[PDB]
RNA sequence: GCGCCGCUAGAGGUGAAAUUCUUGGACCGGCGCAAGACGGACCAGAGCGAAAGCAUUUGCCAAGAAUGUUUUCAUUAAUCAAGAACGAAAGUCGGAGGUUCGAAGACGAUCAGAUACCGUCGUAGUUCCGACCAUAAACGAUGCCGACUGGCGAUGCGGCGGC
């Protein structure tokens, strides 16, 4: 039974990606099979922010941001739960899950 | 003709020494016996003369190059490394 | 007096501090302005006695505790910060030690200047230790 | 090391914690101002509208 | 009896009206009719020998005064090349390469020609006869048949004699071991077959 | 047992007068103990900062190196080093669909001050575009980094250090670059991303009290 | 090594056709003395005194020289038969331009 | 890795733990250097190639798909026994080189037992050059060529026309 119709792995037409190495487990995937996740997390931990400015001798100091591209094994992508088990007739959707900022 | 399959050079030694130390030479021997195209008069005249030396049949100019060969694989890179450090610095 | 740099009230010093969360242990170390004299160089696996809590964020808060007695002790008054990961060739996130590290030196008397994440990032540099299936726990 | 123990009211409740029911979090406020508040974890009944005591008054907020 | 070539480089005379000439080990790919500079600033090309403290670090260097002044000592052999690293501008001391590979340091007044020495990779085809090793050993010394010490009598070596052709006594001995009696691994630290490289200082 | 921090001492370290903010800060040093002598033992500390505390206005994500150079006793004067961008804008600057060009060049000044430019710029989705992919030829990135570097090769074989490294405070290197590449294809993140110094010239004292005078 | 030497040796194979040219040493010393000659071409490998004098010839007839970069057999090729050649001059460009070019 | 200074006694690694590296001063921090691998983020259900595969810039060539064409020759064509070409990795032979990872191997843990997972050190191998081998889930698990048969929104390359 063929499960999916892109087998995984979102090629057309190549025979070779250039394969990358998962970011926690280091287990060799290709570059498009990989579960990709991009974190624009602030590096201050934001509960830690009004406990700095106290200390900051700045007024308007912008916060630098930290920028994190992790790639990952399918194997670890589940374990670590970044994807999920889903059914049949939702799996043809190529759509992020909604935001909502708060 | 085609007289032979599997040995060319080395079939001298005939039934002798092996068959991984005449494998070994047939590389070397080629080497060795060839005439290396001049790189000083354009021709192709470099016999090898005793072990180090290489020398032009014509313009006469005797380069000492490699052991069974002219241009040894490291002073290739050698001579295209020290220039390397004559214009990084200059000196 | 001898020891100490000679500065208004008004005025501080700018000294750079170190902190190097890595995985399985975490580094508070602090040093001045030119990246090279080290003032001083705690560590959250010296000031715990377990070695399962090397990197704990316990651990790193009273390493930060010391490493500021310590600071403003000599006389040095202000940091920047250069926060790392374990770089390069292995992996990027910090670890558990760096808002437990620099929470732990706000709180405990210090201003704070330019903070920086400045952590290794290599061009495809080297190859991993995993094995190819990676390391299979 | 010697800080004074700082005493807390508490706002909102956000629920049950430690797999078991018996620990809860509280996200107190310092009895000092309007602002300066964390979101701790205690265990027992809360009845928002109390003081309680933390013995250090800089820990954590949960993420996993 | 020797593999390496030599060049003999004519040098004109500064102190009297004459033609002198040496002779190097060659440093590879010079050829005849080449202008090989030599001193304190001779412009660093191939051939030219010049002092190891002026010469930048990483550079490849053959035929150099182990001693200042020495004219010429430390890897000769064909196909060898010694590399010096890290100088020190302060108490003109600085560190070379050998082809061994314990790094050694030197004197940096060390006059030193520059490049890999030709006839290298001369170990490389088998000597494949006895007879090209008869010829190798005959215009070098007398020591080519090399008989082994378990075939010979109790009178004449400390391993030979015995209804078999075994060694009895461990073949490794100390270092004070007396004349006559350092036969064998002459103070080896390990024995038997070597995995690795070196894999020690 | 001995305390080995009160047999140091404390001298300022002061950034050249082309800029307008001078105390930089207090490096600490060891006294002279006998052969050690602590003159030398610090020509050559370089220092990790930024523009907005040695300018007022300029921003805060570019920062300078600064070799140390000589010592005046309390007051030790510097030199320009490189400079580099910091790298939470570097890899802000970098999204998704759409192409960065780099381009970089080994230039040196009439100053003997061999430099090495480098310098990155990424496309620009245009205001009514509704597409995603905004993304160059590869014919447009080669004469786009052939005109990079024709910019920056005018900037600086001109003309001395001094001027050179006077010019990249407001950054009219990366203006100029912008200006005159938008012909070809429309940047609008176009910066000088890192210089990096490769000669010393033989180290006079008059070009560095003339560096720290007005 | 990538893209454009079709400035220099594709004119050269023009000139083999059109123009007049002659080849080798004792003949390009020959038409450099008596004027004819209007652009030498030295290999690179022809030896020095060799190739510091056919400079200076040119020196005292003030006519041009291109130092060619490659092998004598390799500019012999890429004039276009199989000979090796050091040096050539030609006489007359027919219709390329090798002197309204770089030199 | 190696210099040169700075400081201090642990660093390391794990679910824990140890074998290990450590005051003949390591890890950390700074300036330097050298070697050899490698081309991240940009990198996408994008492009090229017969396939294998292909990614730092600039530099001889040699080639190619397609589009555009009121160009020329006019069946020159499609598939193709025998027959050849290129063919990942691993492998074998010869020479350079040996950073990192690392079959085998050693040792520590875990276990009833671990010759396995985990840990540390590490050989052959990786890396380049010249010769061989001709296999893979060499997978769109679909031989190539030709026509016809629905729609819509796009992305890539040209060409034409447009506020
Ligand atoms: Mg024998
Ligand atoms: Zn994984
Ligand atoms: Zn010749």
């Amino acid at each position: 039974t063929k499960k999916r119709r892109n087998n995984g792995r979102a090629k057309k037409g190549r025979g070779h990606v250039q394969p990358i190495r998962c970011t926690n487990c280091a287990r060799c995937v290709p570059k498009d099979k990989a579960i990709k996740k991009f974190v624009i997390r602030n590096i201050v931990e934001a509960a830690a922010v009004r406990d700095i400015s106290e200390a900051s001798v700045f007024d308007a100091y912008v916060l630098p941001k930290l920028y994190v591209k992790l790639h990952y094994c399918v194997s670890c992508a589940i374990h670590s739960k970044v994807v999920r088990n889903r059914s049949r007739e939702a799996r043809k959707d190529r759509t992020p899950p909604p935001r909502f900022r708060p | 003709a085609k007289r032979t399959k599997k040995v060319g050079i080395v079939g001298k030694y005939g039934t002798r020494y092996g068959a991984s130390l005449r494998k070994m030479v047939k590389k070397i021997e080629i080497s060795q016996h060839a005439k290396y195209t001049c790189s000083f008069c354009g021709k192709t005249k470099m016999k090898r003369r005793a072990v180090g030396i290489w020398h032009c049949g014509s313009c006469m100019k005797t380069v000492a190059g490699g052991a069974w060969t002219y241009n040894t694989t490291s002073a290739v890179t050698v001579k295209s490394a020290i220039r390397r450090l004559k214009e990084l610095k200059d000196q | 007096i001898s020891l100490g740099p000679q500065v208004a009230e008004g005025e501080n010093v700018f000294g750079v501090c170190h902190i190097f969360a890595s995985f399985n242990d975490t580094f508070v170390h602090v040093t001045d302005l030119s990246g090279k004299e080290t003032i001083c160089r705690v560590t959250g696996g010296m000031k715990v006695k377990a070695d399962r809590d090397e990197s704990s964020p316990y651990a790193a808060m009273l390493a930060a505790q010391d490493v500021a007695q310590r600071c403003k002790e000599l006389g040095i008054t202000a940091l920047h910060i250069k926060l790392r990961a374990t770089g390069g060739n292995r992996t990027k996130t910090p670890g558990p030690g760096a808002q437990s590290a620099l929470r732990a030196l706000a709180r405990s008397g210090m201003k704070i200047g330019r903070i920086e994440d400045v952590t290794p990032i290599p061009s495809d540099s080297t190859r991993r230790k995993g094995g190819r299936r990676g390391r299979r726990l | 090391r010697v800080q004074p123990i700082k005493l807390a009211r508490v706002t909102k409740v956000l629920g049950r914690t430690g797999s078991q029911g018996q620990c809860t979090q509280v996200r107190v406020e310092f009895m000092d101002d309007t602002s300066r508040s964390i979101i701790r974890n205690v265990k027992g009944p809360v009845r928002e509208g109390d003081v309680l005591t933390l013995l250090e008054s800089e820990r954590e907020a949960r993420r996993l | 009896g020797r593999g390496a070539p030599l060049a003999k480089v004519v040098f004109r005379d500064p102190y009297r009206f004459k033609k002198r000439t040496e002779l190097f080990i060659a440093a590879e790919g010079i050829h005849t009719g080449q202008f090989v500079y030599c001193g304190k600033k001779a412009q660093l090309n191939i051939g030219n020998v010049l002092p190891v403290g002026t010469m930048p670090e990483g550079t490849i260097v053959c035929c150099l005064e182990e001693k200042p002044g020495d004219r010429g000592k430390l890897a000769r052999a064909s196909g060898n090349y010694a590399t010096v690293i890290s100088h020190n501008p302060e108490t003109k001391k600085t560190r070379v390469k050998l082809p061994s590979g314990s790094k050694k340091v030197i004197s940096s007044a060390n006059r030193a020609v520059v490049g890999v020495v030709a006839g290298g990779g001369r170990i490389d085809k088998p000597i494949l006869k006895a007879g090209r090793a008869y010829h190798k050993y005959k215009a070098k010394r007398n020591c080519w048949p090399r008989v082994r010490g378990v075939a010979m009598n109790p009178v004449e070596h400390p391993f030979g004699g015995g209804n078999h052709q075994h060694i009895g006594k461990p073949s490794t001995i100390r270092r004070d071991a007396p004349a006559g009696r350092k036969v064998g691994l002459i103070a080896a630290r390990r024995t038997g077959r070597l995995r690795g490289t070196k894999t020690v200082q | 047992v001995v305390d080995p921090f009160s047999k140091k001492d404390w001298y300022d370290v002061k950034a050249p007068a082309m800029f307008n903010i001078r105390n930089i800060g207090k490096t600490l040093v060891t006294r002279t103990q006998g052969t050690k002598i602590a003159s030398d033992g610090l020509k050559g500390r370089v220092f990790e900062v930024s523009l907005a505390d040695l300018q007022n206005d300029e921003v805060a994500f570019r920062k300078f190196k600064l070799i140390t150079e000589d010592v005046q006793g309390k007051n030790c004067l510097t030199n320009f080093h490189g400079m580099d961008l910091t790298r939470d804008k570097m890899c802000s600057m970098v999204k998704k669909w759409q192409t960065m060009i780099e381009a970089h060049v080994d230039v040196k000044t009439t100053d003997g001050y061999l430099l090495r430019l480098f310098c990155v710029g990424f496309t620009k989705k245009r205001n009514n575009q509704i597409r995603k992919t905004s993304y160059a030829q590869h014919q447009q990135v080669r004469q786009i980094r052939k005109k990079m570097m024709e910019i920056m090769t005018r900037e600086v074989q001109t003309n001395d250090l001094k001027e050179v490294v006077n010019k990249l405070i407001p950054d009219s290197i990366g203006k100029d670059i912008e200006k005159a590449c938008q012909s070809i294809y429309p940047l609008h993140d176009v910066f000088v991303r890192k210089v990096k110094m490769l000669k010393k010239p033989k180290f006079e004292l008059g070009k560095l009290m003339e560096l720290h005078g007005e | 090594t990538k893209k454009s030497l079709e400035s220099i040796n594709s004119r050269l194979q023009l000139v083999m056709k059109s123009g007049k040219y002659v080849l080798g040493y004792k003949q390009t010393l020959k038409m450099i003395r008596q004027g004819k000659a209007k652009l030498v071409i030295l290999a690179n490998n022809c030896p020095a005194l060799r190739k510091s004098e056919i400079e200076y010839y040119a020196m005292l007839a003030k006519t041009g020289v291109h130092h060619y970069s490659g092998n004598n057999i390799e500019l012999g090729t890429a004039c276009g038969k199989y000979y090796r050649v050091c040096t050539l001059a030609i006489i007359d460009p027919g219709d390329s331009d090798i002197i309204r070019s770089m030199p």
